[PDB]
């Protein structure tokens, strides 16, 4: 009753009351992120068989 | 009061004209020129064998090496993936088991479903056997995850729209979290162990915050229940599966939509979401017995992990990218590579 | 090639496999019943006739029942129910004395549609159980049928009853094709529901072999 | 000189009989391999004892050629001693591997229809193997008994590629006929009507499916009853008339001779109609 | 707790036979697999015999076999070594060692109490040549063994363990494979090394821990321990 809709505004307004970065800026950083750490990847790239734990 | 009806109105259309001015242009067009993955191929390079019911959970251990599954016959087995052996194989109390988790210690396991309990297991012990050490309990509905966040520390997620984090000594509430007007069916932990994500059958995801227990954001967008969540590697964004065939990407800094990961000949439900280890690859279980993996970058289908006769339930990456398993209702785990 | 310490573990794993054989054989010789309903509609004159999940042992004919019941569940239905998805039969209790009360006959009826016509139950029997036997007479010689189905058109009499009642429960399985749906009159002293229980899952058991068999 | 099948008929009457008998028992066993091969994967007891039964029949089925070309040459064949010696024997391993897989496959539907709640009607893939093995090894070694000895099937008239030699030696490739055909017999014939007994009297005939499997078991029975009566039939009449006039006659053992080729030409409307009696339950089509 | 105690020694004449039993309690003896080591009056430890879980595996000194025989018993928890036509060459005091087997797992890790006997009247070699080291407290220490086949095998793993083995007690494991430490030990003790050379490092030494120390192997089922190495003062 009242006291779910005080905190269902409360929350709204602390939300609402946060600092968001640019999405351009979101995306370029994940994409940078994601090509670093490229070669680390043995899902991506096939690992050779010699250093294949589960070989099978 | 009536006041629910115009603050909460104008409160949430000023929030979706701060994300649309926010919005300038889509992650697409920023990745429109990136190489593309590619083809890839998968073989079922191992196959572990002996359970005898359909399969809910799994969890990979911080060595990647062992694993953990749980099943409807009342068992919770303990395998070594490098050779398909049996570590060891726990009895347990009700068979009605939808979770489980693997500490980052690898002393203790956890499990939880239909009886409101979750229980902690005791793997290194002087009598040489594992005896349960610990029940929580103070849910009033179906646990559906849990993630151990240390030795001593551990969240769980239940059906009561609810989400609690125990201290497993005292076996006390420390702080709950409140908000979703829906079932909570899966968590996952940010990589820093400070923040996570719930995804809930309200068709929306919230950020809370472990330190003080409270909401922290909201994150709209699907159109029904919501059955899997997982954290990027970088731990600035997190991807969800819902139920109407469609995987989403959102990000905590821009509080908006990234991408959207539907095909036309998919209807059926994701059931579990999972990353890579450089974050370029997406997993995900559905209905129809497949597994697809999508270029996170640009929403394309890379490769098809067939080869389960049932419903794909668990999904899972180790730590250090070298495997994929997966689990299914035909009661067979299947390492890929 | 391996060395003693993967030769024991080998063997660990080999009687670890035994044991869970052994245990899956001796689980998959017992009878798993869910038992549904509207609440207080007789579950407990039914479990004592012989948090969450509550189960019931009880022991016929050198033949082990498994009894459920979910009860204890208000979160959603749709979430957890493929977990009963293999359930050898599935037992609904209906109280016949709740026709004139505050309409929960129309809720056990809605409740029964949900259940009969989910795309997990399309094979397995259910068994349809009426309670309060002597009370339900006792009300319906006083007062009419006409209040709950105004649709009906007939006298006032327990002949009566047992048509227009268990015959429109049972129409609202249109699957008839591939599971059947058992009625029993039951209440508080009869000491037959455990027969009839028995020669239900030993129909469905058949019936279970017969389609194993490919046969 | 055991007297000399005269007849001149058989050679050109016969032929077109074991010949299509080719066709249908090859192209049914060849589509039941086909569908059991890599398009189930998912087997169980039954499935087993189909299985073996149906190897047992690509065996005959290709165990065939022989006799067909050779009476086809009027009584008079090819090379002498290995060939004859091992189609006669590949055949009674088959026929006897048959006359015991129909009553195992029997006795199976008689314990789960009757008694559901034995634990014989759950048992391991493993110990399905072993009783199969088990019945494979009983049945060779019943057909054994010609392994090597060919100075009588063999022997030269300049065409003979016979056993049944109408003639009197009593051993068990005789003894055998008799009884490997009650006893099988008998079983089938009781687990039949107690099965449709029991699935009558509780009051299930109405089910399609009930109704299916109550026309089908009989129908098992009554097309082994039709193929595998008349050899036996031919052979109790072939008894009696050496009991009641003298072994070497023969004056009277000719019209009773030539029957029992036409009657052995039998044996296969079941080899081919394996596939027809059985393996038509639940077809995907 | 945990802990096992042995009877049935005492004094046998040659050529005749006694029967020894290990009583153990605390713990899941079923899923435990046991030794039998002796150890000679002053000339170190031996192995002689094993049994593994489920009786499923079987194994004996080339010295002992075909004399010895190993029983255990599950239900009433009891280890028994039946032993017929003794030597003169056998009195040694017995020990009763359990080890599990698993990924992970720390075998020899809880050695018996032991029982003393009295008689009237291939095969990798070690060496641990250095027999002396007196070393005041303090200071810090170290230990070598050698073997004479590589305990590196494919997998990664190095099949080496260190014993000590304090006055008037029984042996205390202190590493297994070479480089873990066990349970309940204090971190001053490190080991480390390559194939076929291994040596055993003590941070800072102080009182309780004077004794003699035993590496062993436990790539192929013959064992074999050390000469045995101790220290004075
Ligand atoms: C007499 C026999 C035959 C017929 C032609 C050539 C050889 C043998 O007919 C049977 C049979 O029908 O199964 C097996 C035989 O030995």
């Amino acid at each position: 009753s009242i006291a779910q809709a005080r905190k269902l505004v409360e929350q709204l307004k602390m939300e609402a009351n946060i600092d968001r970065i640019k999405v351009s800026k979101a995306a370029a950083d994940l994409m940078a992120y994601c090509e670093a750490h490229a070669k680390e990847d043995p899902l991506l790239t096939p690992v050779p068989a010699s250093e294949n734990p589960f070989r099978e | 009061l009536d006041q629910l009806r115009q603050e909460a109105e104008q409160l949430k259309n000023q929030i979706r004209d701060a994300r649309k001015a926010c919005a300038d242009a889509t992650l697409s067009q920023i990745t429109n020129n990136i190489d593309p993955v590619g083809r890839i191929q998968m073989r079922t390079r191992r196959t572990l064998r002996g359970h005898l019911a359909k399969i809910y959970a799994m969890h990979w251990g911080t060595d990647s090496r062992l694993l953990v599954s749980a099943s409807q016959d009342g068992k919770l087995i303990i395998w070594d993936s490098y050779t398909t052996n049996k570590v060891h194989a726990i009895p347990l109390r009700s068979s009605w088991v939808m979770t489980c988790a693997y500490a980052p210690s690898g002393n203790y396991v956890a499990c939880g479903g239909l009886d409101n309990i979750c229980s902690i297991y005791n793997l290194k012990t002087r009598e040489g056997n594992v005896r349960v050490s610990r029940e929580l309990a103070g849910h009033t509905g179906y646990l559906s995850c849990c993630r151990f966040l240390d030795d001593n520390q551990i969240v769980t997620s239940s059906g009561d729209t609810t989400c609690a984090l125990w201290d497993i000594e005292t076996g006390q509430q420390t702080t709950t979290f409140t908000g979703h007007t829906g079932d909570v069916m899966s968590l996952s932990l940010a990589p820093d162990t400070r923040l996570f994500v719930s995804g809930a059958c309200d068709a929306s995801a919230k950020l809370w915050d472990v330190r003080e227990g409270m909401c922290r954001q909201t994150f709209t967008g699907h159109e029904s229940d919501i059955n899997a969540i997982c954290f990027f590697p970088n731990g600035n964004a997190f991807a969800t599966g819902s139920d109407d065939a469609t995987c989403r990407l959102f990000d905590l800094r821009a509080d908006q939509e990234l991408m959207t990961y539907s095909h036309d000949n998919i209807i059926c439900g994701i059931t579990s979401v999972s990353f890579s280890k450089s974050g370029r690859l997406l997993l995900a279980g559905y209905d129809d017995f497949n597994c697809n993996v999508w270029d996170a970058l640009k929403a394309d289908r890379a490769g098809v992990l067939a080869g389960h006769d049932n419903r794909v339930s668990c999904l899972g990456v180790t730590d250090d990218g070298m495997a994929v398993a997966t689990g299914s209702w035909d009661s067979f785990l299947k390492i890929w590579n | 090639t391996l060395s003693a310490e993967d030769k024991a573990a080998v063997e660990r794993s080999k009687m670890i496999d035994r044991n869970l054989r052994e245990d899956g054989e001796k689980a998959a010789r017992e009878v798993k019943l869910l038992l549904l309903g509207a609440g207080e509609s007789g579950k407990s004159t039914i479990v004592k006739q012989m948090t969450g999940i509550v189960e019931t042992h009880f022991t016929f004919k050198d033949l082990h029942f498994k009894m459920f019941d979910v009860g204890a569940q208000r979160s959603e239905r749709k979430k957890w129910i493929h977990c009963f998805e293999g359930v050898t039969a599935i037992i609904f209790c209906v109280a016949l004395s709740d026709y004139d009360l505050v309409n929960r006959m129309h809720e056990s009826m809605k409740l029964f549609d949900s259940i009969c016509n989910n795309k997990w139950f399309t094979d397995t029997s259910i068994i349809l159980f009426l309670n309060k036997k002597d009370l339900f007479e006792e009300k319906i010689k006083k007062s009419p049928l006409t209040i709950c189905y105004p649709e009906y058109a007939g006298s006032n009499t327990y002949e009566e009853a047992a048509a227009y009642i268990q015959c429109q429960f049972e129409d609202l399985n249109k699957r008839k094709d591939t599971k059947e749906i058992y009625t029993h009159f039951t209440c508080s002293t009869d000491t037959k529901n455990v027969q009839f229980v028995f020669d239900a899952v030993t129909d469905v058991i058949i019936k279970n072999n017969l389609k194993d068999c490919g046969l | 000189n055991c007297c000399v099948f005269r007849d001149d008929f058989i050679a050109k009457v016969l032929p077109p009989v074991l010949g299509l008998e080719f066709i249908f028992g090859l192209l049914g066993n060849g589509l039941a391999l086909w569908i059991f091969c890599f398009h189930l994967k998912s087997w169980k007891s039954s499935r087993i004892f189909l299985f073996n039964l149906a190897v047992a029949d690509f065996l005959l089925i290709i165990c065939l050629p022989f006799v067909m070309d050779y009476y086809v040459r009027r009584s008079d064949w090819k090379f002498g001693d290995i060939p004859c010696r091992l189609v006669l024997f590949m055949f009674a391993m088959n026929r006897q591997g048959s006359i015991i897989f129909l009553t195992v496959v029997a006795v199976d539907r008689y314990f789960r229809v009757v008694h559901p709640h034995h634990a014989l009607n759950k048992i391991s893939n493993w110990t399905a193997a072993i009783i199969s093995c088990l019945l494979w090894g009983i049945t060779v070694g019943l057909t054994v008994h010609l392994l090597k000895k060919k100075l009588l099937i063999q022997n030269g008239t300049a065409n003979v590629c016979i056993s049944f030699s109408i003639c009197h030696t009593f051993r068990w490739h005789e003894a055998m006929f008799l009884l490997e055909f009650f006893l099988p017999l008998g079983i089938i014939l009781f687990c039949s009507a107690r099965i449709i007994w029991s699935l009558r009297q509780r009051q299930m005939d109405r089910h399609a499916k009930i109704k299916r499997a109550i026309t089908f078991i009989m129908v098992v029975a009554i097309v082994f009853v039709i193929c595998f009566l008349p050899s036996v039939v031919v052979r109790i009449h072939i008894f009696w008339l050496l009991h009641t006039s003298g072994t070497q006659n023969c004056e009277v053992y000719r019209s009773v001779d030539l029957a029992f080729f036409i009657t052995l030409s039998f044996t296969y409307m079941n080899s081919m109609l394996d596939p027809v009696v059985y393996y038509f339950s639940s077809p995907s089509f | 707790d945990v802990q096992l105690v042995e009877s049935g020694g005492g004094l046998v004449q040659p050529g005749g036979s006694r029967k020894l039993s290990c009583s153990a309690s605390g713990f899941a003896f079923s899923s435990f697999g046991m030794h039998w080591v002796r150890q000679a009056p002053e000339k170190g430890l031996e192995w002689v015999a094993y049994i593994s879980s489920g009786s499923g595996t079987i194994y004996y000194a080339d010295t002992v076999k075909g004399r010895f025989t190993i029983s255990r018993d599950d239900p009433k928890n009891t280890l028994f070594l039946q032993m017929t036509s003794l030597r003169s060459e056998d009195t040694a005091m017995y020990y009763c060692v359990r080890s599990i087997y698993y990924y992970g797992s720390s075998p020899f890790d809880f050695w018996g109490q032991g029982t003393t006997l009295t008689v009237s009247s291939s095969d990798i070699v070690m060496t641990q040549a250095t027999s002396s080291v007196p070393v005041t407290p303090g200071e810090s220490v170290s230990i070598s063994c050698r073997s004479s086949k590589s305990l590196l095998h494919s997998n990664g793993n190095t099949y080496l363990y260190w014993f000590l083995q304090r006055p008037g007690q029984s042996p205390q494991l202190l590493i297994y494979r070479m480089s873990n430490l066990a349970s309940g030990v204090p971190d001053r003790f490190s080991g480390s090394g390559s194939g076929t050379a291994f040596t055993l490092t003590i941070s800072r030494l102080e009182a309780e821990d004077v004794g003699v120390y035993y590496c062993m192997q436990h790539l192929e089922y013959p064992l074999t321990f050390g000469a045995g190495t101790k220290l004075e003062l």
